[PDB]
């Protein structure tokens, strides 16, 4: 695994030692490089899981999240320039090497053997998304989106840290397999309450849940494009990530203490698909869909079947592609008009009449088109959760109805009917949008194919 | 042609250095060569190793 | 479904359906004519005549316009607007 | 005398980038297919015999497809 | 709500009834002769006060009217497929491209079509060149403190343009 | 007789176009604009997107599927040969099996 974290090191002194008109290419040639380097790893096999060092493993839940990851770097890259390519090139070396630092601390979160070491590189995760969202926030509330950002995170992620020591100096060291192994069942004491309630909600600020949901919109509406992609794709999932590996310990009381959070889940899920039906402000309309999508994976995740916890893994990296091609587009009608609202710019099926296309793919992937990877995901998680009680159908299905109606109300609202004509400054389409949106789709498509690789550890 | 740029072969060199010391390490690791019930042959035919 | 309409075909056919209509004569029948000065006809049977217009035509004109017609050549020209008439 | 001006928004760019995307995909989409045609028609798969007595394999010689 | 007063009038409100209960009357009648009888036995039982030299009766026998109307109007009034609630409602808006563009085209296709550019090039120049004086000069000229009108004058002074004219000018021919 | 400020009208908005109507994604440099796209393209899907299709369209047995197919042939296919019911219950051997008392 140091075979990955040493170039990722090494690509850092290259922007440096690299020139105007010379970091780009070095830096954007060389992630893809490393993406080529991670998707040799793909070798993950039967019995267990695979080891990278004494102090590396990679589970099969970790390899399409950490290919998802390099993935996504060189997309990223490529798409943070033309709001910042007229600033200074040492301010824009640092936003590079701040998203290399970022990457780094990602790669070392999802390749976590100890949970501590895990809790270190999370908060690791953290600090660089802050810096980038507070530098270019680009808007006047900047600074009340970073502060509500970073004291919702660690002051959730806080006890966290505590009842992971008390695990630590109970049960011998924290090994996953160590932690398997030796799992003994914990009975219902209310310090065992507490405990699984410290963690639980750390895990719970980090999805979001639907009580903790306002952390995120400001944190998406005054944020880069490139802290966006990073914040919504590879922090949701990897919060995700950390709730699915630690949920092995404490199942002899997760049924008895998972009735509210549950519930709180699933009318959250529909107040907050109807809560994006009527919004300005169309950044923000993904920013709901998300926590509309991390509602039901974690529905998926207090239910715990292996049919719910392949359909949550798929479900996470389909939403986690789909929020990311969409802030990349919604980037792209910003970058076309100042505005940021939804009813001003308008027509758009005459001019632009492939852009056009872009959005429609995105937004029958956000339908969950039948082919694509998460109406996989919502469909096992539908499939587990009417195992798991025959009456919540109602909420999954209302659900699907209403992401249909505001999934289709951000295609036909803003590029659909009219052109306002007192626009007159947009300019065809650039070809780098265009290969973003290539980056974005094709992959899908191919797992669409094959999606045997992104099903969880139960496969 | 090196010396005409050597900021573009970092990350290959990089890479072929981090593979290399994964190698030492896992070679350092190098218990339970073939102590398993269940992958366990004798050394055949020629020199004494089943993985490295 | 595109027959090319012409200044002297439209000419013609508002004529047509104006020397058609019961009330006035074939001899004083200009085109420079008034609704109201010399025709001498009222607001009533002239918004029945814009009726005619809307209904041979196949479109609707607004109450903004029908008050202010009152002659054939003006007629003319606002079909000439509403339909851009050059081949 | 009888035809007249369509206004189009552009042509250029987009199919100077949609060309550019069949031709850079097309340029080692073709050589790999006519490559591993050329080896499902000459290399082998693989056949389906069992264990020989006293003898161990690789941890390769376990599988059909000879490029896996 | 019209743009050029503050109100309709008396005239033009009885009026717009007339053409409005005439219109339902068509989307009541088929076979147009029974049609025809009904429209002028309308256009008598409008004869009968038409010259009352009163006026609060006159609105009153209005109101009446109004009761009258939208008691016995149409479910599907005979809207025509060019109009607005119609069939069409700008049916071919597929095409209705603004003329901003079209100069944001790769020189290649300006040298495909190189006269129809020639002559927008100097219809754009023909548009600054008359843009500043004249046209701000006859709008910050006229008027009151208050503009208090939505018409606007001519160039009726000696030569060029009418002002605010490019919009009115340049638009889609609505058949494309 | 005050302002607060003292700085540019701002912005000035560059069309990227209208100086090079040839151009690519990112500013008038316009040599490494084209670089950019080449590069962007055949070592972003001319050595990833179809290499990366061959690699993942096969590879061994992913969570050991078909050794799991043949291996259940074959212990299926002796259970018939030998009467013994197929798939036999209690999979844990009762005999090495010590239930506590009352
Ligand atoms: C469907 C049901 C429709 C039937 C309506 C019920 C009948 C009510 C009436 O007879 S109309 C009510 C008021 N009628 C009036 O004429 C009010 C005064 N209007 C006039 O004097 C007009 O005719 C004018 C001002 C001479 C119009 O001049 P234009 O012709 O220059």
């Amino acid at each position: 695994m140091l075979k990955y974290i040493i170039p990722t090191m090494m690509l850092m002194p290259l922007t440096w030692l690299s020139k105007n008109s010379m970091i780009w290419i070095n830096t954007t040639l060389h992630s893809l490089l490393i993406s080529l380097t991670s998707l040799l790893l793909l070798n993950q096999f039967g019995d267990n899981s695979l080891n990278f060092s004494l102090t590396f493993f990679s589970d099969s839940l970790s390899t399409p999240l950490l290919i998802l990851t390099m993935w996504l770097l060189p997309l990223m890259l490529m798409a943070s320039q033309h709001h910042l390519s007229k600033e200074n090139l040492a301010r824009k070396k640092l936003f590079i090497s701040m998203l290399i630092l970022l990457q780094l601390f990602l790669i070392m979160t999802f390749t976590a053997t100890e949970l501590i070491f895990f809790y270190i590189m999370f908060e690791a995760t953290l600090v660089p998304t802050l810096i980038i969202i507070t530098r270019w926030g680009n808007q006047t509330e900047r600074l009340n989106a970073g502060l509500y950002f970073l004291f919702y995170t660690l002051a959730g992620s806080l006890p966290l840290l505590v009842a992971l020591i008390y695990i630590q100096n109970t049960m011998g060291s924290l090994n996953f397999l160590i932690l398997q192994y030796w799992v003994q069942p914990m009975p219902n004491s209310w310090s065992n309450t507490f405990m699984w309630l410290a963690c639980m909600m750390a895990f719970m600020v980090k999805m979001p849940l639907y009580g903790l949901h306002l952390w995120l919109p400001k944190a998406h509406v005054e944020a880069p494009i490139a802290g966006s992609m990073v914040l919504a794709a590879i922090l949701l999932k990897l919060g995700g990530y950390g709730m699915m590996r630690i949920t092995l310990l404490l199942n002899p009381i997760t049924d008895f203490m998972a009735y509210p959070f549950i519930m709180l889940s699933l009318w959250g899920m529909i107040m907050t698909s109807s809560i994006c039906l009527r919004q300005t402000d169309l950044k923000s309309l993904i920013a709901y869909s998300s926590v509309s999508h991390m509602a039901l994976v974690i529905v998926a995740i207090l239910i715990q079947t292996p049919w719910s916890y392949m359909g949550a893994t798929a479900l996470m990296i389909a939403h986690g592609l789909t929020s990311s091609m969409l802030f990349c587009l919604a980037n792209s009608n910003y970058e076309r008009v100042h505005s940021r609202t939804m009813i001003l710019a308008r027509g758009l099926q005459t001019l632009l009449p492939l852009m056009a296309a872009w959005w429609l793919l995105a937004s029958l992937t956000n339908l969950a088109l039948p082919p694509s990877i998460n109406l996989i995901g919502e469909l096992f998680v539908v499939m587990s959760t009417f195992s798991w009680s025959n009456i919540t159908i109602i909420l999954m299905g209302l659900n699907m109805v209403i992401t249909a109606l505001y999934s289709l109300y951000m295609l036909i609202t803003t590029q659909r009917g009219k052109h306002t004509h007192h626009i007159n400054n947009i300019l065809p389409s650039f070809t780098r949008e265009n290969a973003l949106m290539s980056l974005h789709m094709l992959p899908l498509l191919l797992l669409s194919l094959n999606p045997k690789i992104i099903l969880g550890p139960l496969y | 042609v090196v010396r005409d740029h050597w900021i573009h072969v970092l990350v290959p060199v990089g890479f072929v250095f981090g593979y290399y010391l994964d190698r030492k390490n896992d070679e350092k690791l190098a218990a339970f060569r073939n102590k398993s019930l269940l992958y366990k042959r004798e050394l055949k035919p020629n020199e004494e190793v089943t993985w490295k | 479904d595109a027959p090319p309409l012409t200044l002297e075909g439209i000419k013609d056919r508002v004529l047509y359906v104006l020397k058609l209509y019961d009330k006035i004569d074939p001899e004083k029948l200009s085109v420079n004519s008034h609704f109201m000065k010399d025709l001498g006809l009222d607001s009533l049977d002239q918004v029945e005549i814009i009726m005619a217009m809307e209904d041979e035509f196949g479109f609707e004109i607004p109450d903004i316009d029908a008050e202010k017609l009152m002659c054939p050549q003006e007629i003319v020209d606002y079909i000439a607007d509403k339909k851009d008439v050059y081949e | 005398g009888k035809r007249l001006f369509i206004i189009k928004p552009s042509g250029f760019y987009d199919k100077r980038f949609l060309k550019l995307l069949r031709f850079y995909i097309l340029l080692t989409g073709i050589p790999v297919v006519i490559g591993i045609t050329l080896i499902n028609v000459f290399i082998g798969e693989a056949e389906l015999a069992e264990i020989p007595e006293g003898y161990v394999p690789e941890h390769w010689e376990y599988f059909k497809h000879p490029i896996s | 709500f019209l743009p050029s007063a503050a109100y309709l009038t008396h005239q033009q409100k009885v009026l717009q009834l007339y053409k409005r209960a005439l219109r339902h009357l068509e989307s009541r009648c088929v076979h147009r002769d029974k049609y025809r009888y009904f429209a002028c036995l309308l256009r008598a039982r409008f004869d009968e006060h038409k010259n009352e030299k009163d006026m609060v009766k006159a609105t009153q026998l209005l109101r009446e009217a109004e009761k009258e109307f939208w008691h016995g109007q149409h479910p599907q009034p005979y809207i025509f497929p060019e109009s607005p609630g119609g069939t069409s409602y700008e049916r071919y808006e597929c095409y209705k491209v603004p003329e901003w563009c079209l100069d944001d085209w790769h020189p290649s296709e300006k040298a495909m079509y190189p006269d129809y550019f020639a002559k927008r090039e100097q219809w754009k120049k023909l548009r600054r060149e008359s843009w500043e004086r004249e046209v701000k000069q006859l709008q910050e000229e006229t008027p009151v403190g208050g503009p208090r009108t939505e018409a606007l004058p001519p160039a009726r002074k000696q030569g060029d343009l009418p002002p605010l004219w490019w919009h009115i000018v340049t638009r889609p021919r609505e058949r494309p | 007789p005050t302002l607060r400020w003292q700085e540019d009208p701002e912005p000035e908005d560059e069309n990227l176009y209208e100086k090079n109507p040839d151009s690519h994604g990112y500013d008038k440099d316009p040599a490494v604009d084209v670089w950019n796209m080449r590069v962007v393209f055949f070592f972003g899907f001319s050595i990833v997107l179809v290499l990366g299709s061959t690699f993942v369209a096969y590879l061994p047995d992913y969570r050991m599927q078909e050794w799991a197919r043949r291996e259940a042939e074959r212990l299926v296919k002796y259970r018939e040969a030998h009467g013994l019911p197929l798939m036999e219950s209690n999979c844990f051997d009762p005999s090495k099996i010590q239930l506590p008392e009352d």
